[PDB]
RNA sequence: GUUUUU
RNA sequence: GUUUUU
RNA sequence: GUUUUU
RNA sequence: GUUUUU
RNA sequence: GUUUUU
């Protein structure tokens, strides 16, 4: 016993003397404000631990929701969020109309195109990060007059096509996700690609995932007094995003053996 | 029982959060309420609800005047500096002395000058020579929150005179609000 | 429904002198506006005052005993004079005056308050004489009052109302006046009350280790139905 | 139309406006604040003074008269209301290391006007012994003759902190601290009637 | 904005921390969005600064250390980005 | 709640001769106010 | 009881032109004073 | 105007003869041109409560 | 009330804002390992005092019975 | 405090 | 006191 | 006299 | 015409 | 928003 046992006998003793007035005295005892404890916060892969601790503060009778109930902006909460997945520009060009059956119009370095330049919203995030494990989502356009004709092919490559290209058969073209797209007809096709690659894991800022061509399946037959400068452009969209590693700001990082 | 928290020894590094209705005691003393009127006088509605001088300008001709309205550093409006925003009622009361005239009285939040020159769209209520009236203009505010210090933290008043012959005078004016919605207090105020 | 009739605000006839400031009437000057932040009333405390609560009727005050004319000396003149402040002796004979005067309300500290106040009032007065003598002092003493009389000239008081006083040892004696005037109210500060008068009816006796002459003091107050009521102008000014 | 507006609190980081004002009233604030110590030790109106390993027992860190006006925050309703009522509450805090250790006893004679150093035996004391928890707390209880009381009129009280035992230390720690004294309204504080300004603010 | 204007030592009416040295390592705020607007420019100081101050002095003894480093962390309780504009380009959401 | 308008006190139009003194209706003159205590 | 507030007359505001005379509306004339006993 | 000025004392009772019983009345005018003039002022209270009745006054 | 509390007001606070993801944070706060206590061990006629104990340690799955 | 009035 | 009016 | 209005 | 307001 | 008052 003791030194706790004190504002009990303290309390007691005063009590027991107490007359009409009443007690002289009163004793309590207990543990200080700045108790022997240990605290641990963790925030996005950080962890911060403190051993000296004190009372967190805050306003008075303070709101955390940080909602705008006025919505002076109106826009879906997770309007940044999903930000990156968003459709974008990823290329354009002209089809020339000498060109060649099975003649390459334009290509794009699939997935680290969608960060192609620093005014791309994905381009933030994928900086922070060296895994990616994403879907796609193209639609590429192609307009052209009624009077003129002709047909290109919008074929989705990996990695292991790109890699042996010219070992592949064209007109064979046609297994691999593909949209023969007859203009004059078609003005836009669409290709729903998932993440295919033999590693669970894409680096981030690579080529890895193969690349989106859009080759000539039969030249351009422009008339006479038809237009001739045909523009071939691809979009692309993220069904679904996914940035794992964390690295230094724009740092190449190796994620493969 | 008493804690020896509650005795006095506490530590200032426990205060957070902000507004903790601790009581103190000690064998003698006991927090006693006594109250010498039927309500408070401490309470934002009930003394804000009470004016207080503002300024005054002397017109010697019907020229329109425009004054950014603000909180006071002087009277006891000043217990509103101890806060940082504001938003309610605003209730302005003005004096027109004045001999054969009328008084143009409007307010506006809105910054901008030109909304002003066409008085008539923004109030203009009329205080006929020599009589004062007191109008509450709304919270037309395009800001949600008013910080309670800006030399225009609350909208600008404007008075324009019809005057009739050569007749000439001057404007006093009162400013008070009839529900005031202050939040996050700041720290007291110096003295000049 | 009433929308053959465009909506309008009431109108209303202001009666004379709109702004014209009543203050006479108590329901006129209860009514007006507060300068209270809140128009709010406050808690009163009487205990630091001693009382348990406020005084609500000034009547009461009338209803206390003050002394007539009070002065420093004793009526030099036998008491003929206004003074109710005379002396008694061994050697004023049976019949003989030892005080006579006029009574008027004003004579009194606190009624003369009420008679520069009030310009009319009613109900009886109470007179009360107290003769301070030895316990050996033996005698009789007749003190009469003839309602609203003026002639301020000793006279038989048998048709007078009067009050026989034997010393002993409640030597303080009372006389009632019943209200006596024409009017229902009277003039607070009009007709004299009466005539008041006290006349020896035996000597006053003594021995050797007792005074032959004692000193004798006349307070006045008002009855329990007292009453005063038209508040008038003033016609002294107190300190 | 003559109209109401719905007003946003979350814009301000709050879930309800501010009703009452005595609420900060009852908010510390440090009493005639300096930038530096009190350079005659402590005899001054400084909330901000030190303790030292040289002054003695029974010898004096801190004297002075308390005034309402003497802190930031009361301060402010002493130019706003013309009288109050309620026990105030002031709160020493010593900053000093985990090595030294020692008291200090401070009392208040409430309504005390002369200024001069005398034995609290007899007044509201509190004797303050150095541990973990530095800061310590002095209430004085309302009064006056009167029910309420001037805001701005007279002095609260003496308010003087005493040595009780020297501050000691070791090879590694100050042979001397800093002290803060703050200032509030108690839970029952009142003010009352709004007056004239007596100063004005920036 | 008006920083000189206030008293300090009043300073404890903010969401504060007197932390006592040789007491305490770390202290925490948790401060919510304030402003007198619904939103603040991003690249901006209107959602006001954290500051920290010297409450009493350090008393440092002859031997001990003289070198104490104030630390500041930080960390996003809640995130909400809106108004989409070019990349990095000064965008006024104010009149 | 009537809390969309803000709370007023009555307006009302005051009809001609206001102050005007009827010395002809016996119903005006024994409205009169009152001198009596 | 209301005792926490002192009793008081009741207070309007008057709209703008009172005593102004209203000669077009019947409505208005048929109020008008009564000189009648 | 007939203002009623409530019971703000700092003292719960108000000698009743103090030069300053009741509390302190201000005036300020806020004229336009040279104009000038007089303020006549009467008093009047509410609901009094009075206590201790002392003796009757003197007169001059 | 403090230090002790602020595992919960943190651990809340981050409860309070959190959106459809979920808390942007975690605070939990405890006593140390080494807390402040007092061991007391004795063997024939023998008694160790010891008022800076740590944790026993022993091999992996021991079989005590000798 | 019916301490505006009943 | 219907002694404002019914 | 719904002869203020319903 | 809830086209004063609920 | 009993954020005119009860």
């Amino acid at each position: 016993v003791g030194n706790e046992i004190g504002g009990n006998l303290l309390t007691k003793v005063a009590d027991d003397a107490s007359n009409i007035l009443g007690p002289n005295c009163f004793a309590t005892t207990a543990e200080p404000e700045n108790k022997n404890v240990v605290q641990a916060t963790t925030t996005v892969n950080t962890t911060n631990l403190t051993q000296h601790p004190s009372a967190p503060t805050m306003p008075f009778s303070p709101d955390f929701s940080n909602v705008d109930n006025f919505h002076s902006m109106a826009y879906d909460i997770t309007t940044g969020d999903k930000n990156p997945s968003k459709l974008v520009r990823l290329e354009t060009h002209e089809w020339t109309p000498s060109w060649a059956r099975g003649y390459q119009i334009t290509h794009v370095e699939l997935p680290k195109v969608f960060w192609d330049h620093q005014d791309k919203p994905a381009y933030g995030q994928s900086r922070y990060f060296a895994a990616v494990r994403c879907g796609f989502h193209f639609q590429v356009q192609v307009n052209v007059n009624q009077g003129t004709a002709g047909s290109a092919l919008v074929v989705y490559e990996p990695k292991p096509v790109v890699t042996y290209d010219s070992k592949l058969e064209f007109g064979a073209f046609t297994n691999l996700p593909h949209v023969l797209m007859n203009l004059a007809e078609t003005t836009q096709a669409d290709l729903c690609i998932p993440y295919v690659a033999d590693t669970n894991y894409v680096k981030t800022d690579s080529s890895d995932l193969g690349q989106l061509k859009v080759y000539v399946w039969t030249p351009l037959s422009i008339p006479t007094g038809s237009a001739n400068q045909v523009d071939v452009t691809i979009l692309g969209s993220l069904l679904q995003l996914d940035f794992q590693n964390p690295r230094v700001f724009a740092q190449d990082v190796n994620i493969y053996d | 029982t008493m804690s020896p928290n509650e005795l006095g020894l506490t530590s200032a590094q426990d205060d957070g959060p902000l507004g903790q209705e601790k009581p103190n005691y000690f064998l003698n003393f006991r927090s006693m309420n006594v109250d010498i009127f039927t309500v408070s006088h401490t309470k934002v509605d009930n003394l804000f609800g009470r004016a207080w001088f503002f300024m005054e300008h002397t017109f010697t001709n019907e020229g329109q005047w425009r004054v950014p309205l603000e909180f006071p550093k002087q009277g006891h409006g000043s217990l509103s500096l101890l806060f940082a925003y504001f938003t309610g009622e605003l209730n302005i009361h003005v004096l027109f002395l004045s001999e054969r005239g009328f008084l143009r009285v409007a307010h506006t939040y809105d910054t901008s000058n030109d909304r002003v020159n066409f008085l008539s769209s923004n109030g203009v209520i009329t205080v006929p020579a020599g009589e004062q009236m007191t109008l509450s203009a709304p919270y037309y505010s395009n800001k949600p929150l008013r910080t309670v210090r800006d030399n225009n933290s609350l909208g600008y008043l404007m008075c324009k005179p019809f005057l009739t012959g050569t007749s000439t005078g001057k404007i006093e004016v009162y400013l008070s609000l009839r529900c005031p919605n202050f939040f996050f207090p700041l720290p007291a105020p110096k003295v000049t | 429904m009433s929308t053959k009739y465009k909506w309008t605000r009431t109108k209303i006839d202001i009666a004379e002198g709109p702004g014209s400031m009543n203050m006479a009437n108590v329901l006129c000057t209860t009514g007006a506006q507060s300068v209270a932040l809140v128009g709010e009333r406050a808690f009163y405390d009487p205990r630091t005052a001693g009382s348990k609560s406020r005084f609500d009727d000034l009547v009461k005050i009338a209803q206390l005993f003050s002394v007539m004319a009070d002065s420093t000396t004793p009526s030099e003149n036998h008491g003929v004079d206004a003074k109710g402040y005379f002396k008694w002796s061994a050697t004023t004979a049976p019949q003989s005056i030892v005080h006579r005067n006029i009574v008027y309300l004003r004579l009194f500290p606190n009624l003369n308050v009420f008679v520069n106040s009030y310009s009319y009032f009613r109900g009886s007065l109470v007179l009360r004489l107290s003769v301070y003598a030895s316990t050996f002092n033996r005698g009789r003493l007749r003190m009469g009052f003839f309602p609203n009389a003026t002639t301020d000239s000793t006279s038989t008081l048998d048709n007078a109302i009067y009050t026989i006083c034997d010393i002993g040892s409640d030597n303080s004696f009372e006389i009632t006046i019943p209200y006596s005037f024409s009017t229902w109210m009277r003039k607070t500060n009009g007709h004299p009350i009466g005539l008041f008068q006290i006349e020896v009816l035996n000597r006053l006796t003594y021995n050797s280790s007792s005074p032959s002459e004692v000193y004798c003091i006349v307070q006045g107050k008002m009855g329990q139905d007292a009453r005063f009521f038209c508040p008038t102008g003033s016609v002294v000014t107190f300190q």
